[PDB]
């Protein structure tokens, strides 16, 4: 692999102890999520690193049942259209035995935008099928 | 003999769990001392 | 004017009687050796006493009563009170729990 | 023997027993099947599969040429429970646990 300039600065740099827009307790799947929000804050694109993890769950469901045990993302051939912050976190997931919270980070990610982009996401739980009601 | 064969009873009993005490715990610091997190290292290079 | 619930997070293990549970990122957060309720259903509730916050946010409960019923990845409320049971000269002659449950 | 496949790679070798690093694809092997771990060019150890770990590693109890395996080396799996020799012709001879004599 051969990351980018930019992002071997960032992962240099001591940014768990830097200000967020929520103060979230420290946790494995919260280090990726502040820094891929860091990263993507110096872009200044935070959505696309989000439409990213849309189709990372998109290609897991093909992959072969626990890939993540067995998975290098430089050899998938689907996580090549990923961002360039988006696949180092992956290859630092895998180095460090933990590609399994992919799912976990995509969460804290979008509440750390939502804050700071200002919104509030409303969880709205409906028995199966019945989704086309949601009125009230 | 009824006050003899009470405290080898009590005596076989007190050896079986200070001795499984003891042996699990080694087992947790052999399994406590196994650092983890998220290693901060420079993957790439290697 | 909705009876609105306090929801910290999920659960994670069920260890027998004891449990864990995951926070929600970004969700209220709980405090100690008050009482949670997992929500077995949509009505009823199952009772725990919060024992250990961890540095990772991960809560640590004693399970009390439906133990059976209770399941990972269920939804946790909290009340956000110590456990405070029914108590005075309208309870005797009569059988409870220690939740204070006829 | 069918050494079918190559399972993974030694990785441990903590005396009698040892740890196997999964092969390209976790092919998996078998609980309480044998194994053949190749010392040699033409000459192999053999193993019990043991504990069959999450992350893909497998435990191996080791049971012969156990001075001669190292990490490192191809472990192909045979696929088969411990099947030894028996009949009238193994009387009157001192023989191994897996069968040889």
């Amino acid at each position: 692999y051969t990351p980018p300039e930019g992002l071997k600065k960032l992962y240099a740099s001591d940014f768990e102890n830097s200000k967020y827009p929520l103060n979230i307790v420290p946790s494995d799947s919260v280090l990726f999520a502040k820094f891929l929000y860091k990263a993507a804050e110096e872009k200044g694109n935070f959505d696309n690193i989000l439409s990213d993890f849309q189709k990372i769950a998109a290609a897991a469901s093909k992959l072969p049942i626990f890939w993540e045990r067995t998975a290098v993302v430089e050899k998938i051939p689907e996580f090549k259209q990923l961002s360039e912050p988006t696949f180092f976190t992956l290859v630092w997931m895998q180095n460090n035995g933990m590609l399994e919270l992919i799912q976990e980070v995509a969460e804290v990610y979008e509440t750390f935008v939502n804050a700071k982009q200002k919104k509030a996401v409303a969880k709205i739980f409906v028995a199966p099928g019945g989704e086309k009601n949601v009125e009230e | 003999q009824q006050r003899t064969s009470s405290l080898y009873n009590k005596t076989r009993q007190f050896g079986i769990t200070a001795a499984l005490i003891e042996i699990l715990s080694a087992m947790s610091s052999l399994e406590g001392n196994a650092m983890k997190g998220v290693r901060r290292n420079k993957f790439w290079e290697g | 004017f909705f009876k609105t619930t306090e929801m910290i997070g999920y659960v994670h293990s069920i260890d027998g009687t004891i449990a864990t549970l995951i926070p929600a990122p970004g969700n209220p957060g709980v405090a100690y050796n008050t009482i949670i309720q997992i929500q077995v259903s949509p009505t009823t509730f199952a009772a725990g006493l919060v024992f250990n916050l961890e540095k990772d946010g991960r809560i640590g409960i004693i399970l009390m009563d439906n133990i059976t019923e209770v399941q990972s990845g269920q939804k946790v409320m909290a009340t956000g009170q110590l456990l405070h049971i029914p108590v005075g000269a309208g309870v005797l002659g009569k059988v409870v729990n220690p939740l204070g449950h006829e």
